[PDB]
């Protein structure tokens, strides 16, 4: 398994923030451009799920960066991409968000610990450690604490996202638009300037 | 922003996670009273005397294991075949626990170990699990002072607080609830699958066509409004019909449920063509043969003919060998799963009246309640394989029912699975605003006002996959601080002050409308009254694009214009919201008429001059065209509107003309 | 096992509206079709009647019928901040 | 691509508890150490307690189903050479018709999950015959089911 | 989501029933009320009839196959130090090598149809390892068996 | 369960289990042969004179 | 062997245009030339020999 040479990437999802800093001075924006004036978060922290869209912790200061590079969705409206615009390895087709809810550790009474092999759910028919035949008997299950159907076990939802094969796209513009070779902020007033030190 | 509560109203999964591999009708090891029958033994031992088991001689001191965990169902024995154990140990639940099938049994591990025990004990430090160390002797020893009455089994009784979630029993023998032998035919019927979250692409979240409190956009100077809605207006149906052009509404996105409520073409239209079972499959006994016979070896030495004495070096007499063929228990695999899925998916989402009433079990009050529809099970016979095999034909039996509440929708399934599987949830999303006037507007600078409201009733705002209520059953939603995430372009400040000139004048104004800019009218049609027309007095209407009618149920939606309505007792699929116009075929003939004059198509263009026959069955093979029940009066009509077909001949549309909410996608002709 | 039968053929058709245009051709060309604003149906007043017939009714149901009406806005701004509002549903006696 | 069924599947008995073995109860106080007589409040020996390993009657489900797929999907339109009509039964004589080749019995002891296993290869005798003339098509599927069953 | 097996699947024992009792015929003519003698044409002294209920064998089919779906192609591609292997049988050295990482099998119960059931969820378990070592690639599926199979 | 050679009592309770699959195949374009980008084994690819 | 066919009646149907006289009276004569004559051909104009 290789991310880079194959084209089927996977690691794009687990990144907290990419703090871009040109020579330790006011950051890559410098015009209060987005929600964050210094940082560029990807995986939002647990702090402020209200700002995050798409039923996950996906921050909106950056949900206007990769959503505005290949196809401009974030000025004219939150529109729907075409089957051609959304490529086989682009932002939208392979990336699909996710969520879960099962058990909370700090709300329930008798939920001290449910072990790895201490369980008693579908055992007997299922092996003890090896794929061996019927070893044991049938006894009531205890691992998956349900909050579903006719039961009440208090739980809290985790909101992690998943980015697969998608290329981390970003336009080099103050206007955040990827149009033409001579980009909007790439070659501007003082951006074709001489060699200055870069520390990110 | 805030929290949602689903309640005891939902189940995203159809099966069971609790002993779902053990037999369906087999109860757990427990005892009854009038004498006991049941008891099971997995664990191993060496020699038991005064304590429960001796599980090892560890070093120099013998060790007997604690009551907390003792016979783990995981562990059995290394061998598969019929082998004998001297000392065995198993759990046999106490007399507070009745006979209950394994298939669907939840337990609470109170202690540190997963081996679930008691909760209550004596006064000081109630901790020790009341698990019985009472051993069971055999018939071999009864008499003799000093003679060993050594136990073969030691049974462990547990008094654990337990509840049943994933199953509710269809057939029970007798009324007894404490302890009884007569719960042997007690089996396991899993609960009906249904999931509750946002209606497709955020529909029904805010009010649309409800002006008790309107979506008014005013100004710090401006006194005026931006919402002017009525009951004879559509705004809920807009954001799906116009959006049909900009890509197929199926693509996978999490914010808006961009994949829309869609039935399986395999489920609604039955693909009955039998089963692939042309070969028998086999469930051989343990490893081949189960029999014990004495087989002594033989070889000629003195006896030259047929009769010989015995072998030279004799093999040991225990030979568990079949003289004939090794056994196989025959199964037809293809037909087994076919009953399971076809009986389920048709009968699951059927209106409950022919379905079954109380039989030795607890039941709810109202027919539309989740638990009332739950314990009902019709016979696998008509919903079975053999109704009309060999015809891709959905029968007259099925087609009347709500065909969008299903096991797998593109819409319904996608929202709840990415919301948080359970009741209590802390989750946030950017939420909709869908009016034609508000949409693609670029606001000028200045001072403004922006006022809104929300439809608060839990019933209407969230969908159900079976058709069971939230507000009437038990559900409530609470809201925190609501926000707005306005995004515009970082315009050049020289241009941002000068480009306004187009909208600075009253000459050119950003004008918007729905593609279905239409106004409707509601009128009820009850039982035993199949002929209802519309009468309207003299009216000055100028323009007209055409007509489009379909059917809506009073049972699944009332005449809505507010949040609080006691009439809404359902939660199923609504034609007005998700594009769920399922009873479209329910039209025999349509005749249009104008102001005090003879009916519309008088200009004589078709076989039937006045009345558009939508459905004519076996009336005359030449009225219903191309082996489809639709008459030529209406058959040409569908491909005559947006499509330019019916003058140049007959055309077959390209891969983009059939935008998902259009004609051939949806509808397919059938015969039996 | 040769048995005798007479078939029953029937169409299924859900999730689309029964759409018919408003012209002498009866084909929707543009938004406003020929008879929509013709010589006979332009400024004069006329009142639509009906003779509907449906397949046998069992449950109390509302037959949802849409008349293709025409409702458009125009977003005015004479002053920066001040909006002048005007709406129009024409084939439903509404406008200005 | 083989038979992916690494875990065994068992056609399990009625309840798992089936053996006629009579069992009583025990308890020491008449004999304090190593000698017993009877237990307090012991109930009758109508015990049918399974003492040990429960029955597991084995089957490979993904391999048995693959059998069907491969014997029903190709062998009756397989070339007629190894096909032989069974004795003790008389069949109406016309190769193509619903009698002869239709009832001419052939083995799934070749058209199974072991012919060129691992290798993606259409067998050169499936390629010789029509793939359009088989039990499940797409052309005949949307018309024979559209005309009326019978 | 869990399973779909509302109707129990049975592995029918051979020809129906085998545990059968001998039965002998009786005539109503010789004794008119509560008296029965030898009948005219006897039911044979080998009447193989098991009276009452047919013996059943339950295989809950959907669960153990879906168990394998999360075992052979999901549970066998996880972090490689908590992953278990039996104690006795001879084995090689490296975790990357064939011999050590084919015998290695994690618990069948651990990755089954009950982990976080209900939601469309992927854990941080097989997402931080590339789905290329998976049994699921369509690109590798083609050429692995197209050039050769040995 | 037993170390003994070939067969012994408890090896009747012994079980078999399939090997882990490994698809020896090539990439989405099978690139891994030519040194396209490598600074060492790169190609000059010039003329008969220049 | 099994099948027998008997159709009962043959019926003509065609999809005409409700033609506007204003243009159709010219358009009928427009087709009525030696010049305006419309030719048809297949994608594959292939000659078969068995």
């Amino acid at each position: 398994s290789i991310p880079y040479l194959d084209g089927t990437f996977y690691l794009n999802h687990t990144f907290k923030k990419v703090a871009i800093t040109f020579d330790s001075s006011v950051s890559w924006p410098g015009n209060d451009r987005l929600l964050t004036p210094n940082e560029f978060e990807i995986k939002r922290s647990v702090d402020g799920e209200g700002y995050n869209v798409a039923q996950c912790n996906m921050t909106k200061d950056w949900f206007l960066v990769q959503m505005l590079a290949n196809y401009n969705i974030g000025y004219q409206g939150f529109y729907i991409p075409e089957s051609y615009k959304d490529r086989m390895y682009s932002f939208f087709r392979n990336f699909q968000p996710m969520s879960r809810q099962v058990v909370d550790d700090t709300k329930y009474k008798d939920y001290q610990q449910v072990g790895i092999l201490h369980q008693h759910n579908n055992s007997g028919f299922v092996g003890y450690l090896a794929p061996t035949m019927r070893e044991g008997q049938a006894y009531p299950a205890n691992f998956p604490y349900p909050l579903i159907g006719k039961t009440a076990v208090d739980s809290i939802t985790q909101k992690k996202f998943l980015c697969d094969r998608t290329l981390w796209r970003i336009p080099f513009s103050s206007n955040f638009m990827s149009m033409g070779a001579l980009t909007d902020l790439g070659q501007n007033l003082l951006y074709a300037n001489s060699a200055h030190a870069l520390d990110m | 922003r805030g929290v949602l509560d689903r309640g005891p109203t939902f189940k995203p999964y159809s099966g069971t996670a609790y002993n779902a591999l053990a037999p369906k009708g087999a109860p757990n090891p427990c005892e009854w009273d009038e004498t006991h029958v049941f008891g099971q033994a997995p664990y191993s031992g060496i020699n038991i005397t005064k304590e429960g088991i001796q599980i090892g001689v560890e070093g120099q001191t013998p060790k007997y294991a604690d009551k907390t965990f003792q016979p783990e169902p995981q562990i059995g024995e290394s061998q598969w075949y019929e082998t004998e154990i001297n000392h065995a140990a198993g759990r046999v639940l106490k007399k507070t626990t009745p006979m209950k099938p394994c298939y669907g049994s939840y337990a609470k591990p109170t202690n540190e170990n997963g081996g679930q025990g008691i909760l209550v004990k004596q006064q000081n430090g109630k901790l020790e699990s009341q698990v019985e160390m009472q051993f069971f002797s055999t018939t071999e020893a009864t008499a003799g002072n000093g003679d060993n009455l050594t136990p073969k089994v030691v049974l462990y009784s547990e008094d654990v607080d337990i509840e049943t979630p994933d199953t509710h029993i269809s057939y029970m023998p007798t009324i007894k609830e404490g302890n009884s032998r007569e719960l042997m035919g007690q089996q396991s019927m899993p609960n009906r699958p249904n999931y509750i979250a946002f209606r497709d692409n955020f529909i029904g979240l805010m009010y649309y066509n409800s002006t008790g409190n309107m979506g008014v956009l005013a100004g710090q100077a401006s006194q005026l409004n931006a919402v002017v809605d009525l009951q004879d207006r559509n705004t809920e149906l807009s954001y799906q019909l116009l959006l049909d052009s900009i890509g197929d509404r199926t693509r996978y996105f999490s914010m808006w449920n961009q994949a829309v409520d869609s039935y399986d073409p395999d489920v609604r239209i039955i693909e009955n063509h039998g089963t692939e079972d042309e070969l028998p499959n086999y469930c051989f006994p343990l490893g081949g043969v189960i029999n014990t016979e004495t087989l002594t070896k033989v070889k000629p030495k003195t006896g030259q003919e047929n009769g010989w004495e015995k072998d030279a070096t004799e093999f040991s007499d225990k030979n568990e060998i079949r003289v004939g063929n090794n056994f196989a228990m025959e199964i037809n695999l293809n037909a087994n799963l076919w009953r399971n899925f076809l009986y389920s998916n048709i009968a699951l989402y059927l209106p409950d009246k022919l379905k079954y009433s109380p039989s030795n079990v607890k039941i709810s009050d109202n027919p539309n309640t989740y638990d009332y529809m739950n314990k009902r099970v019709v016979a696998p016979g008509l919903v079975d394989c053999y109704i009309n095999l060999g015809a891709r034909w959905s029968l007259d039996y099925m087609d009347n029912v709500n065909p969008f509440n299903h096991h797998r929708n593109a819409g319904l399934r996608y929202r709840s699975m990415l919301l948080g599987n359970g009741r209590y949830v802390p989750f946030h999303i950017q939420v909709p605003q869908k009016f034609f006037a508000i949409k693609n507007l670029l606001l000028l600078p200045g001072s403004y006002t922006y006022e809104w409201n929300f439809r608060k009733d839990v019933n209407m705002v969230l969908q159900s996959s079976l058709g069971n209520d939230l507000r009437v059953d038990g559900a409530s939603i609470k809201f925190d601080s609501i926000c707005l995430y306005a995004t515009f372009f970082p315009m050049a400040h020289n241009t941002a002050s000068t480009l306004e000139a187009m909208l600075r004048n009253d000459t050119n104004d950003q004008s918007f409308n729905d593609y279905l800019s239409a106004a409707n009218m509601l009128y009820p049609i009850p039982a035993n009254a199949t002929n209802v027309p519309i009468s309207i007095p003299s009216r000055n209407w100028a323009a007209f694009r055409g007509w489009a009618f379909t059917r809506l149920k009073t049972k699944e939606t009332p005449s809505l214009g507010s949040g609080y309505d006691p009439y809404y007792t359902y939660s199923g699929s609504i034609p007005y919201l998700d594009g769920t116009f399922y009873l479209n075929h329910t039209f025999k003939k349509v005749a249009i008429t104008f102001d005090s004059s003879v009916s519309w198509p008088g200009n004589d263009r078709l076989l039937t001059p006045n009345e558009f026959e939508i459905k004519r069955s076996v009336d005359g093979e030449g009225y219903n065209v191309a082996q489809c029940n639709m008459t030529k009066d209406w058959f040409l009509v569908q491909m005559l509107a947006n499509y330019n077909i019916g003058y140049q001949g007959f055309y077959i549309p390209e891969s983009y003309k059939d935008r998902m909410y259009s004609f051939f996608r949806n509808f397919q002709p059938m015969s039996r | 096992t040769a048995v005798d039968s007479i078939t029953q053929k029937k169409f299924l058709c859900d999730r689309t509206l029964w759409r018919i245009p408003f012209s002498s051709n009866f084909m929707s060309m543009g938004a406003l079709t020929d008879l929509g604003q013709n010589l006979l149906y332009a400024n004069s007043a006329h009142a639509l009647d009906m003779t509907f017939e449906v397949d046998p009714m069992d449950e109390p149901t509302l037959l949802y019928v849409l008349f293709e009406v025409f409702d458009v806005v125009r977003v005015h701004r004479p002053h920066r901040g001040v909006i002048e509002t005007v709406y129009l549903r024409t084939p439903f006696s509404a406008g200005n």
